[PDB]
């Protein structure tokens, strides 16, 4: 009731599959393109046709693999639904924030370096401090009239900023935003439970979350040490290392312990179960993957079959081993 | 809870006012002043909240968050009115004690 | 005063015949190119100026064929109004609907298959209750202010849909619609009669009917039985049949047997006063015809020299014979 | 019939009244209630309905409507402007009782 | 200190007034007549001043410009309410002595 | 001198009034019914009329030209403020003197 | 202080000379390409930016011969203003009017047979009572917007149906006309005189005023009969030789004789006095001549010295003369 | 704090470093394209950003050289911050003002000189009576949203032309204008510091300032005479020599021995000094430079040293010396 089910994005009219696939550290870093290559093939066969990256990642080199593998398989652009994320661009003072000169300047060398006429949603990745609300509206208004883009969102912003935004859209005759990125796992709870749902109830406004396992953290290999080959032995990320290795991760291993043997009990696995979690709700509307190899994926696709097993009473046991629910 | 500098407009039968959020929100427990209770009046095409009511009686309703709590009856209103307005706005039993002192009876 | 003489398209200063051929069945399936080449020819040499077809007909053959008559034949653009429907586009969840991807991209590969650079009308097919109709009247005004089409109607809508497209179109200064396609014929006569002229008066909006002859009904040759190579005795349309050979079929064959004596006393055929019959009151601009010869639409077009000798004798009479009159 | 959740924009003048079409279609018998009637008076390029009549009485003539049948003069307005009013949107002969009833005289 | 042909609207919590900007300069001791004290008030996305406080006082306001110096309360608005919108919009001092001399009792 | 069908914006201090060009042609000697006295107040960017006058006065001016000559003064509006409107707007000397007829003294 | 002294074309900020060049009877038929091109020079050497042409206008060739000389002479777009007038295409039903569709495409072929990008100013050609205002001035916006033109404008409208497109203008938040082509000359003194004032005191809507001769009569070539190699010896042209030959055409040659005799007096010849007279208001933005050789042309072109003699007793004195003066 | 350090361009989203380099008498003229391009070279390896030219600077030849070195050095084009300025086109009377047709002509004739695609703002040189302001207003929205601008400014408008600008852009939905040019040196104070900060606080609309150095008067260099290979000697600049050795430039000299005495206290030149004390309040946003050769461009540069050292004490000394402030 994910994957090869779909729903729409918000209250648009545009219909998504609950779970896709992402193109952060792995592609054009941590494994060739032949992997990945192999995993998008995976992921299409099964009925997912949601797949988003940035310009940042990896300096455009994820934006050139995924570029090559549809061009390569030769798949209709009318059955995909590819997403973009534009704040960080370069070295210089003008490649960055949220002008109008760096959305459309940043906006092309995407569309250049994807080989691509138009993506579906163009997010804004972070808030600006820098600009105003209005010439951000236009701009985006801007690039979905000239047929570079269809919809907009957000990530990484407050509801405070997103009500702006759809006064100012409302005011000025211009097109508000659709979406919002959010980090949401089993340790992240408090914005997307008690924050989105009054956005999502007026201005109609979904979700789509990012982060199911938190960078592993909740498959439950962490438990006897750090393994090779993993995110937290690669170079660049002594942040997760010394996240894992600190006294809340102890705590963490042994909370997940419990959930493994909840999960055990009711027939599956672990990752299973914590992204099947994340979906439980109407406000959510897609989960976003991330994955290094065909096994992960093929374990990950499986959370399709333990959805429909959650009845109140696992979930309030769930609320009762992890004892961090926000309070309304 | 901050309620500070967003624009409300209220649009009763046509007839528009515009306030600000830290006014509406000087009285949590009424109609206007919470936002569960209002959220069911949103219009999401035009950015305000309409209300198929009586249009003198607003203006008193209204001077009755700007004054900070002062009830005053127009004079062209009858009483019956008035009070099923007091009524559906959600003023308080306070706001109805000041409402018959002030018109005498009570 | 059908064919050859013109109308307006609803309150719109676009002009068409009241006689039009239609790019169903035939087209691309049953008959064979050089046959839809000859009735092409037929119909514009006769004053004829319009043609409608859709996406759906036969996956595009009949977009195909119909784009290639009007190159070889060397007509000027200027003296056509062609038309195309668009809601299903593929197998594909993102490939129907009236989102605002799947408009543009439609209209995008119906324009390629046509070979042309705009048509004239763009209907949408059926309403969809999974999109909101701001993005529908936004997407349609996109596509008329890029030049790719010049006008918009709706097909399959009941009036307060209509109505809520105006007003959407009035409150965010867009578009509205000029014309709606509606089924019309003697045993189906609710819609076009009690609905339509409310909002011909009020907004504007015309209506341009089809199916005249019930598929072949009322033109009078199933008496019998079923003819060989007819559109009932065809691969893949066993409902009409099943309506054909059922127990309300023997009181319309009856019913049609008292028509054909009225039309023999007028001087005609029975499908040439079934024709005349839709086009008797001013709020019915067109309708559209189908044929499978030559012979058929040499007889289908004189429906003219029996339109004026309808007085309302014949009318009250044809009416009393018929029986199902909408009350007022 | 339903007449369900569609709004109408009533314009006196320039002076712009809004009710939901409900509230409208409770009296069927009258301008207001009736679709033949009222048609003729209808808008296309601003989607509204334009009066070019007396701009104070049409507030007691939507509270008619609004409050289920109660008919109240405005102290502003004469007894033969209104009386006027009452006979043009045709609300009937026991508004007219109930007109005379309140006003003393009848 | 031309103050020549320029429109100036302001806006009344929701209710809207308009004049010329050398009908405002001809009293430049008061809020409105000075540019240093009305600049806080602008607001820049809607081209306006706005001012949340009470609608039927700004009518006598605006006439007090317009009539050159006239001051008459309305018969709606108590005393109180209106000695705080002439002591808000600071008329001076000779307004207050006009408006204790046209109220009676002064 | 058809006047047929075209409607006309009269925007007095920022509240607005709409006609039909047929009801303002029926008295052509007064500054409304006269093209030429009426067109130094146009505003081109904006359609409209502009006056920057009082503004209770013109609900009875604009019924002076609707019910066909009928002259009547507001409660609210005095004597002098509302015989300078008479003679600003040039309604003659029969209105003065229906005006002196309503109001007693004259 | 006509041909190169210049003015406002209305309120815009368009500035034009207040002589121009037609490119009716003449180019195309009467006359040869060599002429039409010398004809064109001596125009350009003088100042003279202006030049009118229509699609009406020898189908086509007109335009033809007009874009083959500036492309010839190599003359910079931006020293000329170039107008052009759009009601009849051709023999279809479809190309005529004043909709949507004939309107794009009009302006598109005359674009393709002038070899242009643009032209400065688009004018209706008359008044269509088959479609709404509205559409009328959306495509007079699009086809702005979309940079196939600068400005638009009206020729043989009323007063009532520029005020409608001004309203509606303003209403929708569309794009004004600025000027109104009218005939006027010394027999033809009601509209411009009587009605265009008021409006462009209003709305600012300037004039463009054409045949000043009324196609030779007030040269004073007439007197005698019907000289050979004229207008009104040319095939097609019966109507102004019995519009000559009748009682009426008398009464005008006495009162040009007297015309003659005061523009003798003045020191200049007839047909300058007659340019010039229509130049003597501020009203009047400029005036379209027309010219079969180089002769007429040297003639035409010397009002400019003979516009700054005229004073109000020469005036009253041609008033009183001719007899016609309307009242207001 | 000027050059390599950042700041909004008014209240926009468009950072620019507070140091510009111009594209006057030097480019084109007075230098050779080696010199200009080491110029160039030197201007962006220390962070400036800004680079301004206009239409009328030695006939496009200034235009003609800037595009020429960007090509040659192979900049990205995010990184840079280009402006032009449109008054003045050519010998005829159409090439001149600002109307739509010389706005949209004179912009396409300057992004073809300079071989780029689009500018980052359009500046209005000077103000035009001729043309209202809403046609201006119109065409500046038109060209930003073709993509051939990002921003637009005015240059040499006083403050109601500048608040009717914005008024008519609020009433009409169109885009209001981020900057003014206007010029500023120690003998010239009134607008920039009396006029300008009311907009600011108001409408917040930046300034952008040029000539620092009142064309090489405040560099101290005329105190002798005139020397050779100076501007005062160039050919067709009479009336700076005039200036310079008139009764007043012998004050001004003193003044300028007084205020070096005081730049020399502080540790610097009298350049450096004279170009920091115009960056000393926040209303303005940049200081356009002009320089001759590559060690006038080195010294230039070096008033960041000297910006954070202005105290109040030294500032109330300067106003003492030169005693030519205005009264607020
Ligand atoms: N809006 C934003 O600003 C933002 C920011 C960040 C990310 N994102 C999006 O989030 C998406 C998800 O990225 P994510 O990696 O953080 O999601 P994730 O699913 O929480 O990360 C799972 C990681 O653990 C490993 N893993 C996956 N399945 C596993 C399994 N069954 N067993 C053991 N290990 C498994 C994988 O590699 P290893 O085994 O090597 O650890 C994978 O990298 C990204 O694609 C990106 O598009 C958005
Ligand atoms: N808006 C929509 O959703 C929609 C839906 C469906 C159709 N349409 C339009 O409707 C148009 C009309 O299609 P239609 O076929 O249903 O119209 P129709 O005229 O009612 O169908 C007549 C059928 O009967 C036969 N026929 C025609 N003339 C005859 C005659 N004199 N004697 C005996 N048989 C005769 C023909 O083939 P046979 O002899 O083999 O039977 C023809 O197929 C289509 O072209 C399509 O564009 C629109
Ligand atoms: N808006 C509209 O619908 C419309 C309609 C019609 C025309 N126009 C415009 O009007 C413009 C003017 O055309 P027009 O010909 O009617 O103007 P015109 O100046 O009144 O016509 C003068 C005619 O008389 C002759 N003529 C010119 N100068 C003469 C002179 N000194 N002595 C003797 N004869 C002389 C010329 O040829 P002949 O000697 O052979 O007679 C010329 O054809 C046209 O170019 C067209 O663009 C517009
Ligand atoms: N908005 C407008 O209408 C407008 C109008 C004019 C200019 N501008 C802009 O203003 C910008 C600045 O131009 P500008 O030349 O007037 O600025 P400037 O800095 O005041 O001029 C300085 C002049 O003096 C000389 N000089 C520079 N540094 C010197 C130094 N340390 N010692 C001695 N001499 C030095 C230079 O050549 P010499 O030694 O040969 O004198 C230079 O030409 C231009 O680029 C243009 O873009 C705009």
């Amino acid at each position: 009731r994910q994957l090869q089910f779909y729903r729409n994005l918000g209250k648009s009219g545009l219909r998504v599959s609950c779970l896709g696939l992402g193109t952060w550290v792995t592609f054009g870093g941590q494994i060739t393109d032949e992997m990945a290559e192999q995993l998008m093939t995976l992921a299409y066969d099964n009925g997912i046709n949601l797949f988003d990256t940035a310009e940042v990642y990896a300096a455009g080199k994820a934006e050139v693999v995924l570029g090559n593998i549809i061009k390569k398989k030769g798949w209709r652009r009318s059955s995909l639904v590819i997403t973009t994320k534009i704040f960080w661009g370069g070295k210089a003072e003008t490649e960055r924030g949220l002008s109008r000169k760096h959305i459309i300047e940043g906006l092309k060398a995407s569309l250049e370096r994807l080989q691509l006429e138009y993506v579906d949603v163009v997010f804004a990745n972070r808030p600006d401090p820098n600009t105003p609300m209005e010439e951000t509206v236009r701009a985006m208004t801007h690039v979905i009239n000239q047929g570079m883009a269809m919809y907009w969102g957000t990530s990484r912003w407050s509801s405070m900023e997103i009500m702006e935004a759809y006064s100012v859209a409302r005011q000025f005759n211009l097109t508000p935003p659709i979406c919002e990125q959010a980090e949401y796992h089993m340790f992240q709870r408090e914005k997307v439970e008690v924050q989105l749902p009054e956005l999502f109830h007026k201005i109609g406004v979904g979700a789509m979350t990012w982060s199911p396992l938190a960078c592993g953290i909740v498959s439950g290999k962490y438990d006897s040490g750090i393994p090779p080959y993993s995110r937290a032995s690669l170079k660049g990320y002594q942040w997760l290392k010394d996240k894992i290795l600190s006294e809340e991760g102890r705590r963490q291993q042994a909370k997940l312990k419990e959930l493994q043997a909840i999960a055990e009990r009711l027939g599956c696995t672990l990752p299973q179960l914590a992204i099947a979690w994340c979906l439980r709700n109407e406000g959510v509307s897609s989960v976003l993957l991330g994955a290094s190899n065909a096994d992960q994926l093929m374990e990950n696709i499986g959370a399709i079959q333990v959805l429909p097993k959650l009845s109140s009473s696992i979930i309030h046991e769930i609320d009762s081993i992890l004892g961090n629910k926000p309070y309304s | 809870q901050d309620c500070c500098g967003e624009r409300v407009v209220i649009n009763i039968s046509g007839l528009r006012f515009e306030t600000q959020l830290k006014t509406l929100c000087q009285f949590p427990e009424t109609l206007l002043g919470d936002p569960k209770r209002r959220m069911r009046y949103f219009d999401p095409l035009r950015n305000e909240y309409f209300f198929d009511r009586n249009r003198p009686s607003f203006d008193a309703i209204l001077y009755y968050y700007q004054s900070g709590g002062r009830i005053r009856r127009p004079v062209n209103v009858p009483i019956d009115i008035f009070s099923e307005e007091i009524r559906f706005y959600q003023l308080g039993e306070e706001a109805m004690e000041k409402f018959r002192e002030d018109e005498g009876f009570l």
